[PDB]
């Protein structure tokens, strides 16, 4: 999306710090535990009464990696997003009846853990970057519901 | 926060509505539906095409409930407080489709009242809608 | 704005039909009157105290035609909207300081107002293809906010 | 509605906070108005450069009222009241930029302290923000 290169390099540099496996399993969790009605696209992954629970839970580790390495995927992608991420929106539109207003906060949660993992480096200037790719890649995935 | 007024001018509008609730509750719901589609992965199980039965079922049911918050609109967290519990634990919709479906009623009752759906008629529905969105929100975490 | 050619005939033979002075004046004084708050930005138009204070100012009707003027103008450009209202973009953000929201505000005011006036004939289909444009042309006024 | 647990965490997160309170609300309005740019309407009449002064202050003043409602968190609507009131009849700012200067000072907090965001706190501590928010706009109309 609109994104300026001093942006672009920006978002390139810290991602390439980033440990998605961690990252991923933090984003998904905290998703889960913050905004608890998300919990109903993942009833089969067992307890997820508790923030511990949650936290500790294997599926949504691994669920949490998964969704990661696709936004990871995306990120070399900033040009086309739509184009990347239209089987992913027809599959969660169609198949899993996800609502888009999942991904927006998705992304905002992303966010928290990004600056909660990086501190001082992620700054205002990193964090805005960071908001534009959020939501881009929220507006990708909302883009083929019909 | 309702005041006097907008109890009266609900209570008003809502009383021409009288017999025609479901109905209207049905199109607003079909309205939603085609104006917003993101609200249809609410409903996957359902029937979706036009003159359904599902439908117009689930229609009589929502515009049954609001009848019930302006019998009881001094007292409507209690009155929904059923309805509130399903919601935030077995449904689990998104609070956001709360405002869509509340603007999609508001253009079925204008639609249908001209004659009542004044200005001030029109604020005081709005802000009803709002409040029982509130409500029925309130649980969810 | 991905309009539907068939969309795009249901929009323009209503708005064939609306005399826009009228419901220029309605939907601006709806505005006012159901999002109070919004008045922040007309304290020279005198007394907007109650509906009809708001209602029958004068100065309220004259800018709600003013401003109905210039959608409907856009009406004639659904391929370009970005464009068509980029001076006034500007304007809201740098002279004005308007928040774009309120133009999503408005724009919900108007298909209430358009389905007050036309009852039957506001189909279910003929408000999607409106909600389409209404959007459309408030995006394209938030577009210059920088 | 903030549970005990909520209230707990709330007081713990906020305590560590301490002599940072003015630093942390400045940084949050700063990041808000980068990420957010349209919330810039709302100052139009403040230098909004990195560094200026009236951030400065004015971070002072919200955080402030925050570390005031945090204390009286059983009591809300009451300590906020003139707040309240002051942003319904003048400020009148709109009720969609309470949620974005939220969020921006989730992840001020984030970032300045790792150890105590944990994910029960992250939670509650959104719960409390959304409450300060319903508060400073219940009185809008
Ligand atoms: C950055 C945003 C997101 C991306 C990139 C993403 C991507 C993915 C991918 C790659 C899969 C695997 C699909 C397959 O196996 O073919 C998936 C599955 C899934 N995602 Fe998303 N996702 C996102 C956000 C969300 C969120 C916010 C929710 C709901 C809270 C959600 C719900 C699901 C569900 C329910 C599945 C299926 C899991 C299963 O097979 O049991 N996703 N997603
Ligand atoms: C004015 C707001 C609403 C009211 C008053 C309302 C009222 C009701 C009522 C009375 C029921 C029937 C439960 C039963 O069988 O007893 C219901 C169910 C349901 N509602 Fe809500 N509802 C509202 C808004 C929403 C919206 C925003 C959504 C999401 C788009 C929604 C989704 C559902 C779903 C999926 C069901 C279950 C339907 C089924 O499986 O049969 N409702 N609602
Ligand atoms: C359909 C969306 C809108 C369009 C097409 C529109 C268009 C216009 C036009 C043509 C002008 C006059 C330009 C000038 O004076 O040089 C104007 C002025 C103005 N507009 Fe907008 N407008 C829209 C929505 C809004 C709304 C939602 C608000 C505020 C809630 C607003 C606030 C104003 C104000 C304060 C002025 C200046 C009034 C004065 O002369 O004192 N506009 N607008
Ligand atoms: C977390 C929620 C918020 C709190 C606790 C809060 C608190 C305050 C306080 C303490 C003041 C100073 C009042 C005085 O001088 O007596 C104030 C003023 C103000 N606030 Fe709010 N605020 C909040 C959110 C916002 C929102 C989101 C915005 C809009 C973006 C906003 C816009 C303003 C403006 C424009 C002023 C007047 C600034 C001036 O001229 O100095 N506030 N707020």
């Amino acid at each position: 999306v609109h994104l300026t290169p001093e942006e672009k390099s920006a978002v390139t540099a810290l991602w390439g710090k980033v440990n998605v496996d961690e990252v991923g399993g933090e984003a998904l969790g905290r998703l889960l535990v913050v905004y608890p009605w998300t919990q109903r696209f993942f009833e089969s992954f067992g307890d997820l009464s508790t923030p511990d629970a949650v936290m500790g839970n294997p599926k949504v580790k691994a669920h949490g990696k998964k969704v990661l390495g696709a936004f990871s995927d995306g990120l070399a992608h900033l040009d086309n997003l739509k184009g990347t991420f239209a089987t992913l929106s027809e599959l969660h539109c169609d198949k899993l009846h996800v609502d888009p207003e999942n991904f927006r906060l998705l992304g905002n949660v992303l966010v928290c853990v990004l600056a909660h993992h990086f501190g001082k480096e992620f700054t205002p200037p990193v964090q805005a970057a960071y908001q534009k790719v959020v939501a881009g890649v929220a507006n990708a995935l909302a883009h083929k519901y019909h | 926060m309702l005041s006097p007024a907008d109890k009266t001018n609900v209570k008003a509008a809502w009383g021409k509505v009288g017999a025609h609730a479901g109905e209207y509750g049905a199109e607003a719901l079909e309205r939603m539906f085609l104006s917003f589609p993101t609200t249809k992965t609410a409903f996957p199980h359902f029937d979706l095409s036009h003159g359904s039965a599902q439908v117009k079922g689930h229609g009589k049911k929502v515009a049954d409930a609001l009848t019930n918050a302006v019998a009881h609109v001094d007292d409507m967290p209690n009155a929904l407080s059923a309805l509130s519990d399903l919601h935030a634990h077995k449904l689990r919709v998104d609070p956001v489709n709360f405002k869509l479906l509340s603007h999609c009623l508001l253009v079925t009752l204008a639609a249908h009242l001209p004659a009542e759906f004044t200005p001030a008629v029109h604020a005081s529905l709005d802000k009803f809608l709002a409040s029982v969105s509130t409500v029925l929100t309130s649980k969810y975490r």
